[PDB]
């Protein structure tokens, strides 16, 4: 249909790494600012990283230097490489476009759990 | 270039007089949907006429094959109602309109999606004291409220959510939107409320304003309408004495408390209605300069230029009767007012390509520095009797 699908979550030890991918069908990721988000069991949803159409990236502070957002135009997918994971990273992760974000349309998200 | 997507005759429901009038409508690809007395031959398009973001109802009362465009315009829900002869005609029109609207949302979303710049970041009724009903419309009400945490006063416009589903204006004499929030069934706009009193009350007590006092208020109004016309491409269509308040320092505030009343009493106030609005003609920026003329005549003369307790005869006065002036009014005032109150919008002061500049150059405003007006650098002729923002001298 018209939707984003997140994948790549699971259980992982602290200090480890995880690569999340957001596959877009019916949406072209080349034409849209893309962003990753996360939401934990009790807190607000958090902007994490964005990549503009130009390729320029931007990171919120508790993630800068450990995560990198990248977009691969060929397979119509954004990525979030997550390195040096801290249990404060445990949350469900979502990717989105600006238009869907203001309309509060979200894909299913993927759960990332880090504890040890 | 804006090309015609569909054109043809429709019956437009009238608000003031003839109830059902045939008009020739053009639906254009920029979203404008505009009806004319006759099919036209050949100014900047007004957002008042846009179908963008509208919802479209088909209906069969009070006429068969009627349809409705409903739009939220800033903080006001408005409904335009139309009738065609055959249901197949109505489907051609609703479909053409939806297709134009959808194409507008589409290109817009793709453009903002492409240009979002780490603007991809992710209040309740309980927080307010109801004080006093300010107005009721078909789809909402406007109430004076007190924000509990701060003690400050606001007007809150409360709309029915299901008839609808940072952008503020930098003009000092318009009503600023403070917050916007929603409940499960309502959309609420919280907007500033001036506490310097209502100008209708001040005028009533003073009986008349001097030409110099009216010049100050008129200048501020002209500067606000110029801003709406040329920065927002909207006409106000609601200028009347009761929609003018003063703030704590004596500067004008034009209120945004209006609600359409079609389907609950006229919508506006009949004695301020421009001729082309009465006849449901094609109107543009010039309707506001008519409103300016009625308001300033009232300010400088102590009474309306047209009045009759029978609204049918008032409409006739507005459409037909030439304007008479009190014997004491000066000629620059008279020149201004009769130019603003020309019945033909094409002849009206401000009704030409230049718009507000025509009024700003009129010799009645000679010496006004329009930059100092916008920056509130002119000294108010009247300082209302309040010395704080939370002073309720002029409600209680
Ligand atoms: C039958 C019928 C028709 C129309 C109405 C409502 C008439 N217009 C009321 C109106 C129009 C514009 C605005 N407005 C303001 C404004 C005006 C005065 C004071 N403060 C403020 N803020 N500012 C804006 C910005 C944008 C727009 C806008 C309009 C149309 C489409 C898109 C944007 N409008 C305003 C306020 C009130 C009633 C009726 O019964
Ligand atoms: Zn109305």
């Amino acid at each position: 249909q018209v939707q984003l699908q997140e994948s790549g979550g699971g259980l992982v030890q602290a200090g480890g790494s995880l690569r999340l991918s957001c596959a877009a069908s019916g949406i072209d990721v080349r034409i849209k600012t893309m962003a990753w988000y996360r939401q934990a069991p009790g807190k607000q949803r958090e902007l994490l990283a964005s990549v503009l159409v130009s390729g320029s990236t931007n990171y919120a502070d508790p993630v800068k230097g450990r995560f990198t957002i990248s977009r691969d135009n060929a397979k119509n997918t954004v990525y979030l490489q997550m390195n040096k994971l801290i249990p404060d990273d445990t949350a469900v992760y979502y990717c989105n476009t600006y238009g869907r974000l203001r309309r509060d349309v979200w894909g299913p998200g993927t759960q990332v759990t880090v504890s040890s | 270039d804006v090309a015609i997507v569909k054109e043809g005759w429709l019956h437009k429901r009238g608000k003031y007089i003839k109830t059902w009038r045939p008009r020739y409508f053009l639906l254009k690809n920029d979203g404008t949907f505009i009806g004319y007395k006759e099919r036209p031959q050949d100014e900047a398009p007004l957002n008042n006429f846009s179908v963008a973001q509208c919802q479209l109802m088909k209906t069969e009362r009070p006429r068969p094959n009627t349809f409705i465009i409903r739009c939220l315009q800033w903080t006001t829900v408005i409904e335009r109602t139309f009738h065609v002869e055959t249901p197949e005609e109505r489907e051609e029109w609703t479909t053409a309109i939806q297709t134009v609207a959808d194409g507008l949302k589409k290109q817009e979303e793709e453009e903002m999606d492409a240009s979002a710049e780490h603007t991809d970041m992710e209040v309740t009724m309980n927080e307010f004291e109801y004080l006093k009903l300010l107005g009721k419309g078909t789809f909402g009400k406007v109430i004076l409220v007190k924000e509990k945490a701060t003690g400050r006063y606001y007007a809150m416009k409360i709309l029915k959510k299901e008839v609808i589903v940072l952008q503020n204006s930098r003009h000092p004499f318009l009503t600023a939107l403070k917050y916007s929030f929603q409940t499960h069934d309502r959309l609420c706009f919280v907007m500033e409320y001036a506490n310097g009193g209502e100008l209708f009350f001040h005028l009533s007590r003073e009986r008349v304003f001097s030409e110099d006092r009216a010049r100050f208020y008129g200048a501020e109004i002209v500067s606000a309408l110029d801003y709406l016309h040329s920065e927002k491409n909207v006409v106000y269509r609601d200028l009347k004495l009761e929609n003018l308040m003063l703030d704590k320092d004596g500067h004008i505030k034009i209120t945004d408390f209006g609600l359409c009343k079609e389907g609950i009493t006229f919508c506006g106030t009949p004695e301020y209605l421009a001729p082309e609005v009465l006849e449901d003609n094609d109107y543009g920026r010039a309707v506001d300069w008519w409103g300016l003329g009625v308001v300033m005549y009232e300010m400088m003369c102590g009474r309306l230029p047209f009045y009759n307790q029978d609204h049918e005869k008032l409409f006739e006065l507005i459409l037909m009767e030439e304007i008479r002036f009190p014997r004491t009014l000066g000629p620059e005032a008279k020149s201004l007012l009769s130019g603003l109150l020309k019945k033909d919008p094409k002849q009206r002061l401000g009704g030409g390509s230049e718009d507000a500049k025509e009024i700003m150059q009129h010799r009645f405003f000679a010496g006004i520095v329009w930059q100092h007006v916008y920056e509130k650098k002119l000294s108010p002729p009247f300082k209302p009797q309040v010395t704080s923002e939370t002073d309720t001298r002029y409600f209680d």
